[PDB]
């Protein structure tokens, strides 16, 4: 039953001029099963696309499965110029208001986004928030598995990686990474984090790390995943790969000049360096080597400005300086920051008073004679 | 009049089935892999995580009495926390 | 009810094909880094020797 070369146009003309749409669907589904393992049969694909998506349920998703496989096969059959008018045509079909057919449409998008040059042409015309709309709550059990595979497919190109940074999709996937239900989307989202981090040629790898890998529950969640004993060696290797990179960048985010860059420029954001024990132990005399009033410049920012969130970082950093340097308590008494921390302990903010309570109690922990 | 009749699971329903099965109380789970040590029972790392929270709870129930604080009871059989909620508990 | 043997063929075979397809499709779509990138390596070796005769 092999050796089929001719009669392709005869099946094409019979497919268009057939009033029995159910028999035309059987003609289309038999053509889909035949082309599932065969070669190319896109001017006819430009003709078959207009008759498709026309008031039929089963014929819509099957032609979409056929035309994307026609797009996923053939070097000369690459019709990305015509697929640009076809991807936006199926983009209204890619809306999240349908039922029981978007999963095959996402699988059709999985074959469509498998291309390289068509993907960069897609993402400009995509509006990828619709894929983030699928990442929004619409019960994505297997739909997010198709969606995270689409994000892993778009994370190949580094030029597409830079355009993908104009969203919070890295932290929007960390919430989906915190799901961990079907034990396969956890495998897909872990390598997609490895794809976004490793395959990006820029200094923005830390910009993709401070967003979701550092300042979210990602490095902590990957600690328990390494404690897990899943049989997949690819996910087991990607777990160690993401832990080594993010563990290096968190250590690289605490070098006492980045803390100085946070101090001198200001705004005192809660970073991992302020909570790291290695940052406070190594940079103990870094405040004293920097003309010690620079440590009082942290105190001048704490005393003068109110800052109900930013002074909370100022309280914990001042106590870590006193904990790693008992002679700095005399320097804090020289600057008078102890009375400033005592008055800031009576602030109306809960986290500011809790941080000042741990700092002021650490300020009198050593108790030299007055 | 009992039967050792087999029952299949799928490991996406391994918690929420068994927990509601353990919310009934008619089941007699029988170990049929006796040729194994007390470790490597597929979940030794996570039962110590419950045991670490057990060690923290047996410690925090001691210090709550030395300061002599009255204890709320509100006695009712609660909902069993999912492994999704488990990582949020250790925080 | 004798359909328990059919319920095994009903939905436990569905767990066979999801690991058959969606784990091999993760492998089959890994040609963007194992077929396109590895092609990008050897074309530099052809452009290393074309920048003498040009």
């Amino acid at each position: 039953q092999t050796e089929g070369s001719q009669c392709a146009k005869t099946f094409i003309n019979l497919m268009t001029h057939i009033s029995k749409e159910q028999t035309v669907q059987y003609i289309l589904t038999l053509v889909d099963d035949t082309l599932q393992e065969n070669h190319q049969r896109n001017t006819a694909w430009s003709y078959f696309l207009p008759m498709l998506n026309r008031q039929d349920l089963f014929t819509v998703h099957m032609a979409a499965r056929i035309i994307a496989k026609l797009a996923a096969w053939g070097k000369e059959l690459m019709e990305g110029s015509d697929l640009n008018y076809y991807f936006n045509w199926i983009k209204t079909q890619l809306s999240s208001q349908s039922s029981q057919y978007v999963q095959c449409v996402a699988g059709c998008l999985q074959l469509m986004l498998r291309v390289n040059e068509y993907r960069f042409a897609w993402v400009e015309a995509d509006g990828v928030n619709c894929i983030m709309g699928v990442l929004s709550n619409k019960c994505g059990f297997q739909l997010q598995y198709q969606m995270i595979f689409s994000v892993w497919l778009l994370a190949f190109s580094p030029q597409m990686c830079e355009h993908l940074r104009r969203y919070n999709i890295i932290p929007v996937l960390s919430d989906i990474l915190q799901e961990s239900v079907k034990e396969k989307v956890t495998r897909i989202i872990l390598a997609a984090f490895r794809n976004f981090l490793e395959k990006s040629v820029e200094r923005e790898t830390r910009q993709e790390y401070a967003l979701a890998m550092i300042q979210c529950k990602v490095l902590k969640q990957l600690e328990n995943l390494e404690q897990q004993k899943y049989d997949d060696e690819d996910i087991s290797e990607d777990i160690k790969f993401l832990l080594e990179k993010l563990g290096e960048s968190v250590q690289d985010l605490s070098s006492f000049d980045e803390y100085s860059s946070e101090l001198k420029s200001g705004r005192l954001e809660w970073s991992p360096v302020h909570k790291s024990e290695k940052f406070w132990r190594e940079n103990a005399a870094r405040l004293n080597e920097k003309n010690y009033e620079l440590l009082k410049i942290l105190t001048k920012l704490l005393e003068v400005s109110d800052d109900p969130q930013v002074l909370a970082v100022a309280a914990h950093d001042v106590g870590e300086y006193v904990r790693h340097y008992p002679r700095g308590k005399r320097v804090i008494e020289q600057l008078g920051g102890k009375q400033l921390v005592m008055n800031h302990m009576h602030h109306e903010d809960q986290q500011v008073r809790y941080n000042a309570l741990l700092a002021v109690q650490k300020l009198m922990v050593h108790n030299w004679e007055y | 009049e009992m039967t050792l009749a087999q029952l299949f699971l799928q490991s996406e329903a391994a918690y929420c089935c068994v927990s509601e099965l353990g919310e009934l109380g008619k089941v007699q789970f029988r170990d049929l892999n006796p040729d194994v040590n007390v470790f490597q029972r597929k979940f030794v790392n996570e039962v110590r995580r419950c045991e670490e929270m057990d060690r923290k709870l047996r410690f925090v129930e001691k210090e709550i009495r030395k300061a002599n604080i009255p204890i709320m009871d509100t006695g009712e059989n609660p909902e069993v926390p999912f492994p999704r909620d488990m990582i949020d508990l250790e925080a | 009810s004798d359909a328990d043997v059919q319920k095994q063929i009903k939905h436990m075979m569905a767990f066979i094909e999801q690991e058959a397809n969606e784990k091999a499709e993760e492998i089959d779509a890994k040609a963007e880094e194992e077929f396109n990138i590895e092609k990008g390596r050897l074309v530099q070796t052809q452009r290393l020797k074309i920048m003498e005769y040009y």
